């Protein structure tokens, strides 16, 4: 049952984004460079952000 | 500045005009013709019997059995109303049938229908001509096509009826201007609107000589060929049909399917690439109902008719050239038009001083006529709107269905009418 | 203006979320479009789009490309939710026929099937009056029959017959008005005969959301136009007094005339303009009225006459009363309606009657059986029914549909439900969703109506029973909960 909401979180996704338009091409194209976005971002989190914030979220978390 | 007592005495004294200025009682316009059934041949106007020469039914469709049939066959299935817009669920399939008829018939690769014999023209023009662009139009061009004009606020600049010199001057003209400044140059579309056979004068265009222009001036062509479209050429294709030019070098084909085809609409022919804008950019398309299928209908089968036999073609233009030879000779009156036309005029030699005793003396001529079973029409303009005025003039209409004996007792009735009346 | 029933609208906002995820699709759909442009224009991919002939070159592009942006990267993305060709009548159920594309929507081929028993929300027959069969059709068929289809020639000449007077005169009765015109098009109508009333000199107080037939028919004449907020009655006020305090604008002289341009329902929004106010400002400062009375004339009022039925006020107070037979009636047309001195001055001076076919006879037969119907000629029950059907069903629907968290625009009375998307990508998805479930409905976007409201348009029938309100209700449910289109923070 969780694949059913984890598909339907896509396509939400989608439909948010305005991705259902596109061609596949069109939506590989994003999310390559969406992921390119957030590896340098946690890349660059790493380098200077503090590790304690995340130890505290993930306590929180939990 | 103004105090609010100034402001209130201010808005108590203002008083507006009427709405709607007072009507003269004496106006010709303002009395009209019952028809006291279908408007076909031998109808009965005002209560007297008359063979109808003033209704454009140039090929006799009208009143076809065949005609009726098809249009109770699609009333039958659809009924009377579309209930919507083209996008909004108001696409038949008789719509698509009719469009791809008349691709195939224009010999072209797309058409689009309008519901209305004014919006086709009025609203193809607009779309395609933005502000800034030149335009030129002939001096002596329906009013469809200058309220088109007018929708749009391109430049217009007219040249006399039928003159080439003057579009070469005009065309000379601009493009001096262009030299002037070369980055506006790059970037005005220039327009030529013609039509094939005009409704106001009679006559038809020199196309040959407008492709050529077109062709060295950079200027499209926009055809309106509202009264030539079924009745000029073998088979009936136009004025593309009837001088031989071929149909790529005209850009945009409009006509209305009321005269010949007579059934209430309009359409557009030409490549797909200026058609479908129009489907988006045409305000009488986007925003009005479609047409009642059984118009559409009606349409289809009159296409089919005459593609079947290309016969009607030549016998009408055989009628027309032998009544506009019998006209001849009018001790009163003469004739403006050309003999291959259907729908020509009769227009008094020495002209009154003023318009509306010429207008009165036409329609005195009108009425001993149609009391002696001959159904005359005069032509009706608005005198203040129309940038050009034709003179006052009698309309004569011209189809398959008149025999021969019915054009000599024409001839001789106008004549005998208006050498009495201009006596 | 007093209002003898309470004037019960109301037009939620637009929450913040969803304007920010708005903006951001109309973004992303931006640099996409962009990029696809940059593409098809080096030739790095094949373009399914028309070229301009070799031979004309180096003729000046007859289009720029950026007016057609919108069209080509937008639009094109979504086409296949218009145009939907039927082949039935469009009565409650509509069949229509199966188009399919491989090339995404450029260009569309139509499979076999056929989709049959669709329930039709996109068609304009409030009363019922879409039926191949009936009286209106047999009095239809033998004018067919008699008169022929289509008429050859213009008013003013030959193409006056006894059926348009027959018309004009069941048209007077049946407003209430001393005369009416008829014309064969609505958008004629205004185009022609609002640049008849006024000219240069003369001030056109515009709504904000009017027609393009209105719109255009202010253009054509010289008369100077300005607008006013959709039923701002404020604004009216203030407009008012500042054009007839102040004057022309260069020369500060008085003007000749104020008309004020109103319609009965406006289709998009589904509001209906506050009269009674309109009426009280036009009689404190002596302006015109034109109402449109497209999307009224046979659904409101108690008897079908329209606004000013539906206020309880007097026919005689509006000056012009245009109005369309689409609608309603089921027949194409359009009219106008107003005291005798104006009616003869638009005969002799209106562009349509001097330039422009008349009606059909068989189309104005259709008008004529419809209108004896409503008005209880016929001596059958199906006038009263139809109305109290109609009341009954927009009550029914836009009760159940605020009842389930939808957001909803304009009037609790006007049968046209304004349900809100605010998204580009829900466009094309609630049209997809909506005709997979055998429900068909009107989604419109930016050209029509503002960027970030997008829509989809419900307009009720009497035609409609409850089992179809009920199935539709079902399925619009399920699909609101599929789309997450719930956006009302009031009800649920």
């Amino acid at each position: 049952r969780a694949w059913k909401q984890m598909s339907w979180f896509y396509y939400q996704y989608l439909l948010v984004t305005a991705l259902y338009m596109l061609e596949p091409w069109e939506r590989t194209v994003f999310n390559s460079m969406l992921v390119s976005i957030v590896g340098m971002a946690l890349y660059t989190g790493y380098v200077f952000m503090p590790q304690h914030i995340m130890a505290i979220l993930h306590y929180f978390e939990i | 500045d103004l105090t609010v007592k100034e402001k209130e005495e201010l808005i108590e004294e203002w008083q507006p005009e009427p709405l709607v200025p007072p009507v003269p009682k004496d106006h010709p316009a303002l009395n009209y013709n019952i028809v006291s059934g279908p408007p076909s041949h031998k109808t009965v106007v005002n209560g007297k019997e008359c063979i109808n020469f003033a209704s454009f039914n140039f090929l006799g469709l009208l009143d076809n059995p065949r005609v009726k049939a098809a249009a109770l066959a699609s009333l039958k299935k659809y009924g009377v109303g579309t209930c919507g817009p083209r996008g909004f669920y108001g696409t038949f399939d008789v719509h698509l049938d009719l469009e791809d008829r008349l691709a195939k018939f224009m010999k072209t690769e797309e058409a689009i229908i309008y519901s209305y014999g004014f919006a086709t023209i009025a609203s193809a023009i607009p779309a395609y001509s933005k502000r800034g662009d030149i335009v030129f139009v002939d001096r002596a061009a329906c009013f469809a096509i200058q309220k088109g004009l007018q929708a749009s606020r391109s430049d217009i600049k007219l040249f006399k009826h039928n003159d080439m010199a003057d579009l070469e001057r005009l065309l000379k003209e601009q493009e001096i201007e262009d030299q002037k400044n070369p980055r506006k140059a790059r970037v005005t579309r220039r327009f030529i609107v013609v039509e094939g056979l005009y409704m106001n004068t009679g006559t038809i265009c020199p196309l040959p000589e407008l492709v050529k222009l077109k062709y060295k001036y950079k200027a499209r062509i926009f055809l309106e060929e509202s009264l030539s479209f079924g009745v000029l050429g073998e088979h009936g294709r136009g004025v593309t049909e009837h001088y031989g030019i071929n149909i790529d070098d005209i850009d945009l084909i409009s006509a209305n399917m009321e005269n010949a085809l007579a059934s209430i609409g309009g359409f557009c022919c030409g490549r797909s690439f200026v058609i479908d804008h129009q489907r988006l950019s045409g305000q009488g398309y986007c925003f009005s109902a479609s047409l009642p299928p059984l118009l559409a209908a009606a349409a289809i089968e009159a296409l089919n008719i005459m593609e079947e036999n290309p016969g009607i073609f030549a016998v009408l233009k055989e009628k027309c050239g032998q009544i506009h030879k019998a006209l001849q000779g009018i001790s009163g009156l003469k004739v403006v038009g050309e003999s291959l036309s259907p729908a020509f005029h009769l227009q008094l030699e020495e002209s009154t001083g003023s318009r509306e005793q010429d207008v009165r003396l036409l329609q005195e001529i009108v009425d001993q006529c149609m009391n002696r079973s001959i159904a005359l029409t005069q032509a009706r303009y608005l005198e203040k709107e129309e940038k050009c005025l034709p003179p006052p003039s009698i309309r004569v209409v011209v189809t398959v269905e008149q025999t021969e004996e019915e054009l000599e007792r024409a001839a001789s009735t106008i004549k005998e009418v208006a050498q009495a009346v201009l006596l | 203006g007093l209002y003898k029933r309470p004037f019960n609208e109301a037009f939620e906002e637009t929450p913040m979320l969803v304007a920010v995820l708005t903006y951001v699709g109309y973004g992303v759909l931006t640099l996409f479009g962009y990029l696809r442009d940059f593409l098809r224009y080096w030739r790095i991919e094949k373009c399914h789009h028309a070229t301009e002939r070799e031979e004309q070159k180096d003729f000046v592009s007859l289009y720029q490309d950026f007016e057609n942006f919108y069209t080509r990267n937008l639009y094109m993305r979504i086409r296949d939710n218009w145009n939907r060709p039927i082949c039935s009548v469009p009565g409650a159920r509509v069949d229509i026929m199966e188009r399919q594309s491989h090339d995404y929507n450029w260009s569309f081929k139509y499979t076999g099937n056929i989709i049959k028993g669709v329930i039709n929300m996109g068609s304009y027959n409030y009363l019922g009056f879409a039926r191949n069969t009936g009286s209106c059709q047999e009095a239809a068929a033998k004018v067919l029959e008699e008169y022929g289809a289509g008429v050859c020639s213009t008013r003013q000449e030959i193409g006056n017959l006894d059926k348009h007077e027959e018309l004009e005169e069941l048209v007077a009765r049946f407003l209430g008005v001393e005369a009416a015109m008829a014309y064969g098009m609505g958008f004629a109508t205004n185009s022609m005969n609002i640049p008849a009333l006024v000219g240069k000199g003369c001030l056109i107080l515009s709504d904000e959301l009017n027609h393009a037939s209105l719109v255009l028919g202010a253009r054509l004449s010289g008369a100077t136009i300005r607008i006013f907020k959709h039923n701002n009655m404020q604004s009216l006020e203030k407009l008012l007094k500042d054009a007839i305090v102040y004057g022309q604008p260069r020369t500060r002289r008085p003007w000749k005339k104020i008309l004020i341009l109103v319609e009965g329902i406006y289709s998009m929004e589904g509001s209906i303009v506050r009269l009674p106010e309109v009426i009280a400002l036009k009689k404190k400062y002596k302006a015109y009225l034109y109402l449109d009375e497209a999307h009224s004339i046979g659904a409101l009022g108690p008897t079908g006459r329209g606004v000013v039925e539906y206020f309880g006020l007097d026919p005689e107070d509006v000056d012009v009363m245009m109005g369309t037979f689409t609608k309603s009636f089921g027949a194409s047309g359009g009219y106008i309606g107003g005291k005798k001195e104006l009616i003869d001055y638009l005969r002799t001076h209106s562009h349509s009657a001097v330039y422009a076919t008349s009606l059909s006879p068989p189309v104005v037969e259709q008008i004529i059986t419809s209108m004896k119907c409503i008005m209880g000629q016929d001596g059958t029950s199906l006038g009263k029914e139809c109305v109290q059907q109609l009341a009954e069903n927009t009550r029914y629907f836009r009760r159940r549909l605020k009842e389930m968290g939808f957001i909803i625009y304009g009037n609790e009375d006007s049968p046209v439900v304004p349900l809100m998307l605010y998204m580009p990508a829900k466009i094309g998805a609630f049209g997809r969703e909506m005709l997979k479930r055998n429900i068909g409905v009107v989604v419109v976007g930016f050209p029509a109506t503002p960027i970030i409201e997008s829509r989809a348009r419900f307009c009720l029938s009497a035609a409609h029973t409850k089992e179809i309100l009920d199935t539709a209700l079902k399925e619009i449910d399920e699909v609101g909960d599929l789309l997450q289109l719930k956006y009302s923070r009031h009800r649920l």
